[PDB]
């Protein structure tokens, strides 16, 4: 019988992923906690203010890739898959629910 | 009973390779204390948990991919620079000591072997030294199957109040007469 043959394992941004607690369950958690906008800042300053959460919170989820490939990817997977859009249609019943 | 035994360095045959032994001889020349590295520190840019790499070896190679799981399980090709701070050197410094000129025989240049001394018993060994010197006596490859060899140093036994006690000559007396009469005693 067949002694072993050898393959690439590979891995990459996927929608299971980004459903963990890690991906965008930590962003409800964290991302009105960190993130604050005021007018006592001028507009370069509180648009670092976002970003700095979001690079954070997807270099930790995903270190591969870079912020704006980052970006790219989460669109794409937002447009084309499932069960990212009934959890991304949850939240907005849940607020409907409110 | 071996490591009590003060060989020559020409004693040291190829059969004591390995062993613990002790050699008699002078200290001929001394480097200067350099870092040797026993466990090199690499920081990960692109993930910040630190790798090591244990050196066992004469040379090495440096680390590049980061081969952490922090960055493997992510399949996450980041670098590894390496830090001096978080790497462990050791004190390093290479001797020479040579045959006495009692141990050479008839006719024979004095033989001489390399000595290495880490750690803590660095610089207990100083040129002009008549010493025992315990260690491990030890191959290292460059000839083919010829060695270098060298003696990684583990023991040292050299060969070689009075504000108060000047008084005691002080008060022997005749001081100007006898000590000049103690330049070289036995000269008429
Ligand atoms: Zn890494």
């Amino acid at each position: 019988a067949i002694t072993a043959r050898k393959r690439r394992p590979q891995v990459k941004l996927t929608a299971e992923k980004l459903l963990s607690d890690k991906g965008l369950p930590y962003v409800l958690k964290n991302a009105h906690k960190r993130i604050r906008i005021s007018s006592k800042k001028n507009s370069y300053d509180n648009l670092s203010n976002i970003i700095q959460f979001y690079q954070l919170w997807a270099h930790e989820l995903f270190p591969k890739a870079k912020f704006k490939d980052f970006m790219k990817i989460c669109q794409t997977v937002g447009k084309t898959d499932p069960v990212l859009r009934e959890y991304r249609v949850s939240l907005f019943r849940d607020e409907m629910g409110m | 009973a071996i490591s009590s035994k003060p060989l020559s360095v020409r004693q040291i045959k190829g059969d004591f390779l390995g062993q613990l032994i002790t050699v008699r001889g002078i200290i001929t020349r001394v480097s200067d204390v350099k870092p040797a590295v026993e466990v090199i520190a690499y920081t990960c840019d692109q993930c910040g948990y630190e790798v090591f790499q244990e050196v066992n070896s004469r040379t090495f190679t440096p680390l590049s991919e980061c081969t952490s799981e922090e960055c493997s399980q992510n399949q996450t090709k980041g670098q590894l620079f390496m830090s001096t701070r978080a790497s462990k050197f050791s004190a390093f410094q290479e001797c020479k000591i040579q045959e006495l000129s009692q141990q050479v025989p008839v006719g024979h240049i004095p033989r001489s072997l390399n000595i290495h001394v880490n750690g803590t018993l660095v610089r207990s060994l100083s040129p002009g030294d008549i010493v025992d010197v315990t260690g491990i006596f030890l191959p290292a490859p460059y000839a083919g199957l010829l060695t270098e060899t060298y003696l990684e140093a583990q023991f040292v036994r050299q060969h070689k109040d009075v504000e108060e006690r000047v008084m005691e000559l002080i008060t022997s007396g005749d001081v100007y007469n006898r000590l000049a009469k103690s330049i070289a005693p036995e000269i008429y």
